[PDB]
């Protein structure tokens, strides 16, 4: 698989490549390439990684490997009358997805905190990162400390992508007093 | 000290742990310009006959302290069966393990290096066809990206030749391109097994060819050495008299630079012509053909030019010495 | 009995026959089934569906990551590629600092300063109350079947009831 990686990135350098190995060692072996770029979109799936690291999570806290299965995996939200009320629920929660985007102008100078308030409470979704500058990096629930720049990619939870856009379209001064958040919507702020 | 022909040097049957090391005893011993052999095999592998590769490296031709050491990487039960042959050679060094942990090579310094090579012992032409050099290839891959504080001397034992084509990283060539032609076989990186069926050819129509080719290949292999190895004896001791001693002045095949030394004033603007008569003349040497650098470290290779063609100061002859 | 397990299968329709209580047809879908929902089960064929979640979003091989190994950098990769192994070294104190990141952890309404909410409270007031005083995120619930296994909820509403005995899923800080 290596090899066959080999072959493909030699005919032509710049093309974006996605690998499965088994151990985790054997991930070296890409760095050997010189083609091979991560920045410009080239992944590894390690199989043992995450096969053992889902079960590992579990041990902490668990059920914790069910709800990472569901978060990222594509799933059909459909409620029939034959369900009973914990299948229902648990079908409401498999729906909802990873779904990435930047933010507006009113979340600068803000803390993580402070962010997620205004976003759990009137935009009615959820986050857990930041991709903070520097090579920049990914940060999952950072402190009070570190604060928000200018066009920064939020990381969201939430029943679809269309719903995420509500973070883009945003301000202070015009989207403050709004019951129904489906009228959130406007440019012109 | 020498053979009963009087052809290799020589030494006493000595067992493995003599010569075997770990990690930190080959990083002690201060090794530099020496010979590095990556093996890949298993324990129930066949075997290759590494006796020829450090036989012609051991000739009389080169003094005791000339001789460059060899230092095997691989795996011990192989390298058991094949001991009973290279025991009566000197300058060995076994270490075991695999070449592709980074702390052996790095152990055994690839970093100073005269050239390092890279052989396969496996069951190849079994499964598959274009996936048989995956572990010579990943090795060469491997060496390349390792730094420290990429411009190394490598060799590598191909079976397929369309593999070559994953070598290097500046490949500008077709898929449909025929082997002698690509960059990586000009430069000497690559070697392929089936030139040993085009030479079948050369022997039925010339019947001096075969001859030649051992006569500079191995050093000095005679008849006699084959009826004595046939024996089952081994390579048999002996000091000698001066009259086989003698023998020992013969020609061996090396590379003259012109960056230094007396032929460095032809370097500058000369020719070939000029550079081989005064050679030949003043010296007793004879030049065979160039090696120049690609461009103004890879090293294409010019067999005997004509007369009218010029020299550049950072060039390389391939040269028959004798002495 | 009551012993927390968990199973690695190759063939997913082999979920069938761990559980006594399957009311649940042969036809129906792997993450529709009750032991993959209490966390019992788990399959490898998960994997492949990661290769696509990969392709589409360009950041979420690097989220899951984050999450599954604790710290796993591409420092470590290039380290363990020498083949020497984990090398030791006991650190200063800049290198130390890099410890306090998150984890996820698993936290009960029976006891502690959220047991108040947990009568007859929401999810709502339980997020805003544990991000602003404790510096708490709360990503999901972990229930109770009903009224021992337990049932997953991944982020639900706002107006949505809690119990007492309920169990909560939170990326702590400490």
């Amino acid at each position: 698989n290596i090899m066959r990686v080999i072959s493909i990135k030699n005919y032509h350098s710049d093309i974006k490549v996605i690998v499965q190995l088994l151990q985790y060692h054997n991930k070296a072996y890409l760095l050997n390439i010189p083609s091979w770029d991560w920045k410009r979109g080239d992944d590894a799936v390690c199989v043992a990684e995450l096969k053992l690291g889902f079960i590992a999570q579990s041990c902490l806290a668990p059920g914790f490997s069910t709800l990472m299965a569901n978060l990222f995996t594509m799933r059909s939200y459909k409620p029939t009358p034959e369900m009973s009320q914990w299948q229902t629920d648990y079908m409401r929660g498999t729906g909802m997805e990873m779904y990435t985007e930047y933010l507006s102008s009113a979340f600068n100078a803000l803390t993580f905190p402070e962010a997620a308030e205004l976003c759990f409470s009137k935009l009615k979704l959820l986050l857990l990162a930041i991709e903070v500058r520097q090579e920049s990096t990914l940060a999952i629930n950072p402190g009070p400390k570190v604060k928000i720049e200018n066009a920064t990619q939020g990381f969201f939870i939430a029943e679809s992508a269309e719903e995420v856009k509500r973070a883009f379209y945003y301000c202070k001064n015009c989207h403050a007093n709004v019951s129904d958040v489906r009228q959130i919507k406007k440019c012109k702020c | 000290k020498f053979d009963s022909t009087g052809m290799f040097h020589w030494c006493p049957d000595r067992p493995l742990n003599d010569c075997l090391q770990d990690r930190s005893q080959a990083s002690a011993s201060g090794l530099r310009n020496h010979v590095v052999v990556c093996l890949f095999a298993d324990a129930a592998s066949p075997l290759i006959g590494l006796r020829n590769l450090v036989m012609p490296l051991r000739a009389s031709n080169f003094h005791y302290h000339e001789l460059k050491p060899t230092i095997i990487v691989g795996n011990l039960d192989y390298l058991h069966r094949e001991w009973k042959t290279l025991q009566n050679f000197p300058k060995l060094s076994i270490l075991p393990g695999s070449p592709l942990n980074r702390a052996n090579l790095r152990a055994v310094n690839i970093n100073l290096c005269d050239m390092c090579v890279i052989v396969s012992a496996k069951d190849r032409n079994m499964e598959d066809p274009n996936l048989v050099d995956k572990e010579a290839i990943l090795c060469s891959l491997n060496i390349k990206a390792m730094t420290f504080d990429a411009n190394v001397p490598l060799i590598t034992e191909l079976a397929n030749d369309s593999n070559v084509q994953f070598l290097d990283q500046d490949d500008d060539d077709d898929p449909d391109t025929e082997l002698y032609m690509t960059q990586p076989f000009a430069c000497g990186t690559a070697f392929a097994v089936s030139v040993l069926d085009s030479l079948m050819s050369t022997s039925y129509f010339n019947d001096n060819a075969l001859t030649l080719i051992r006569t500079l290949i191995t050093g000095g292999a005679t008849p006699e050495l084959e009826q004595i190895l046939a024996e089952g004896a081994g390579m048999r001791g002996g000091y000698c008299s001066p009259a086989v001693l003698a023998n020992r002045d013969r020609c061996r095949v090396a590379q003259i630079s012109l960056f230094d030394g007396p032929l460095a004033q032809f370097g500058q603007g000369g020719h070939y012509g000029e550079l081989f008569v005064y050679a030949l003349r003043h010296f007793g040497i004879l030049c065979i053909g160039l090696y120049r650098f690609r461009d103004t470290s890879k090293r294409y290779v010019i067999t005997n030019p004509p007369e009218d063609f010029p020299l550049l100061p950072t060039d390389q002859v391939y040269v028959l010495t004798y002495k």
